[PDB]
């Protein structure tokens, strides 16, 4: 118990006598080094070694998406687009990643506790102070939590008789 | 380890005849005399179990 | 054996084994008592994990 | 300027099924001054008895009605081809469509064409202080 | 001062139906000068012969056009969500409606919804002087 | 045995994507939540009657299921812990009869 | 929302009978607006004279309209395959259904298939506060 | 108001065979626009030539359309059950049947349930003024 | 487009019977807005008492309304001649045929046909991802 509480592996085998016979161990919880946090904070984000796995294949399948906004216009100043012009603008480019997201609900991503706050888009310009913005670059700030399965299951039976 | 079937530790099991679901129900409150033999202390509100608590 | 003492320790070692502390390794012990039936009824210390065999 | 009621972007983009091409997203306007629509329930109910609803599934659909662009084929926006669609208004809310289909079309004079676009699922994006998560 | 006819407030209260999320009695407004319908008795008779009736079941309904609060997604003023309204008349006639339910939704611009809800009653108070109970 | 039985019918659920805020499982998705995880159960004590368990009293109040969440309080509770209760009868014994013996000798 | 008659949750798992490989359970959707039906009474009456009946086998049913998985043959679905069905119902009901068999299938389009499904017993679980035991 | 076509009680009382548990007389409504039908002649005829008639044993139907209880299992209201039904329509008329079975039963979605019910006879309290005895 | 429910193409390849003459796969379209049907599980089950079931041989079998094609002869499309069909759906689903036969044929007006085909098997090939081996 206080391995596992402290980020450890435990391992034991299959089966218990004294035959003497071979046996082969498995692995009880699959689990990484991670405690505390940057700021000394506890929690348990990266307790299982598959939330590593799944961090990855996130940022690795963003990424990809990301990549059509590669070369598009932009209009920052003035928001409306004339017609014929081949662009987007902020609010769009929000919309769009706002969708992908959901799209991902139950294979990367458990339900976000609140979808309008969780994901932000933020221009250079308006961070930077004035003549020190460029153009064309974008912070993009999201929060998400991996899936959620069955972990433990406590049964308190009772059992009870039928008297005489 | 123990059975093969609860080694793995993903099911804790307890086995207890004396625990209930439902909440405590409506309260009775039952007042009277005593004798001397008793133990319980006069003038205090007391929880009882069984009928075998009592005499003593 | 017939040692009070050594039953004692062997109903609380299965009291153990059906704790609700760990996986459980379910068990049942068998013991005998002999004497009078004054001195018999004196070791029924209300054990569910023994079954104690009563001679004469 | 926040009370305002009008469409301001547009953006669409398509993908022909037999071939596969696709067309970046394309700025559009309005041909009059009708306003799209939209539902975003997936879900249709029905009057029962007793104050009962049976309760079944649906679509989301768009009404949109656009000036044909003059360098699309007029067979791309009618049934002929998948669309993605955005569309802006005034007050900051913006609609996201993905993966669409048009359905019953219309005969068209090849400049106003109107489009009756149906999804698994209409997204909003609600101005900054929204109550519904 | 009585003879005026007309809404003077409307509180609508939300349920979200999937997670149960609750919104408080947000007042709201009027897009227009449609004012509101009601149907007050849940029993719907029939022709038949000789001044005779058949005598079903039917339900208590209530047209409620409405102006959409832009803290609220468009979703909920559609069949997603159970609804708790609330209408108040300038004579004092005051309509309840608890646990209604919204029924065919019709495609909406994005800022004028009309409501068709349906509940197994509505509470009508009538002003002081009432000759029934 | 009934305690060996009831671990090994559990398994079953271990690693299973489970839902709690939002119950509407997705197209496609393999998952289940709690209504759905208490009917599969309660099928499997009504089956095991005569087996293991007598007749149940109230079937539909000796067993309950409960997330973690709804147990500990706010930002207490761990995701994926349940807490199942439940109380059952061993097959009943024996029974018994009153006799009352009464020959008569009126002949209707 | 506890009075909406629908369908809200439907799982299916597979179980081949040439491979004995297992699917776990699927989430489905219906096709159209119907529901599905049941039948948990295991014993028909017949009518005699004079108010007397008279019992006889027969089986617990249910037919479950779904819409076909992508990713599973359509042979599955028909007469090839045991079924381990659920279904969950909005007000809070869930019918449970093992060992079933599929009978007599019709030909189908490739998307909508109905089901029929025999098993021995079928359990309900009612909502909370039920009567019987 | 005596010349309405219509029902306005409708109680049952079940007695599960297999427990012998009996449930108090709860009230119950009517799923649609339509209405029980009856049958209290216990004999039936049959046309022979030039007048005559055989005559046959038959026995007394009943036809009760109820939406199912939620306390209740479904497989009460089909043949698992016995049944003691009563009827009061609006301009008077009280029908009792005690005794009675269902036959037959047919596949329920979860909420309308048209049982078929016979017994012995049925008892029928005309309203005040009758001629026959 | 993966959501179109509809038929892409067809492809049909006679075999004369009397002559041995084999035509080339040629291209069809179809009458009117039907879609073929299909069941590809050999044998059948049927409802026996408590859960249990028989089994039965049966077949495989097909229904494909297509156009007559003009340089074909009427008969060829009955029970005149051999069949060896296939089907692709548009979301990438195809359905193959061969050694098929034609079964109880019906008067055709010369350009509308509806062929019913049986055959010992009948091979899926489902889109890219299957689970099922």
């Amino acid at each position: 118990t206080q391995l596992q509480n402290n980020g450890f592996v435990v391992s034991g085998p299959a089966t218990t006598s004294g035959q003497g016979n071979f046996t082969s161990p498995y692995i009880y919880n699959d689990v990484t080094n991670y405690l505390r946090d940057e700021k000394n904070r506890p929690n348990a984000t990266f307790r299982d070694a598959s939330s590593r796995r799944l961090a990855a294949a996130t940022g690795v399948a963003l990424a990809t998406f990301l990549q059509q906004f590669n070369g598009l216009a932009v209009f920052t100043k003035n928001t409306n687009i004339k017609t014929g012009i081949i662009g987007t603008n902020l609010r769009l480019m929000l919309g769009k990643i706002r969708k992908w997201a959901s799209d991902n609900v139950g294979v990367l991503f458990s339900e976000f506790d609140n979808i309008n706050e969780d994901i932000q888009l933020v221009s250079d310009f308006d961070v930077q102070p004035k003549c020190v913005g460029q153009p064309g670059v974008f912070h993009l700030n999201m929060r998400y939590r991996p899936p959620v399965r069955g972990a433990r299951i406590n049964v308190n039976l009772v059992p009870a008789l039928f008297d005489n | 380890m123990a059975q093969d079937a609860l080694s793995d530790g993903f099911v804790r099991l307890c086995i207890d005849p004396s625990l209930n679901f439902f909440g405590e129900g409506c309260k009775i409150l039952v007042e009277g005399q005593i004798t001397d033999d008793a133990t319980a202390a006069e003038n205090v509100v007391t929880c009882v179990n069984s009928e075998l608590d009592l005499v003593e | 054996s017939d040692d009070t003492d050594w039953q004692e320790n062997l109903r609380d070692w299965i009291r153990s084994a059906w704790d609700c502390s760990k996986p459980q390794c379910f068990g049942h012990g068998y013991v005998f008592n002999k004497g009078t039936l004054g001195q018999v009824l004196a070791d029924g210390d209300n054990s569910a994990e023994l079954s104690r065999l009563a001679l004469p | 300027c926040n009370k305002q009621n009008g469409v301001k972007n547009i953006l669409i983009t398509f993908t022909h099924c037999d071939t596969g091409e696709v067309i970046g997203p394309i700025s559009h306007e309005q041909p009059d001054d009708t306003l799209p629509t939209y539902k975003t329930c997936a879900w249709t109910n029905t009057a029962l008895t007793n104050g009962a609803v049976m309760r079944s599934a649906s679509n989301a659909t768009m009404t949109l009605p656009v000036v044909r662009d003059p360098r699309v084929p007029l067979a791309w926006y009618q049934g002929c081809a998948q669309i993605d669609a955005q569309v802006e208004k005034f007050d900051g809310t913006v609609m996201t469509l993905t993966e669409g289909a048009v359905t019953e079309p219309e005969e068209s004079d090849g400049r106003a064409v109107t489009m009756t676009i149906i999804a698994a699922e209409i997204d909003e994006l609600l101005p900054p202080g929204s109550l519904a998560a």
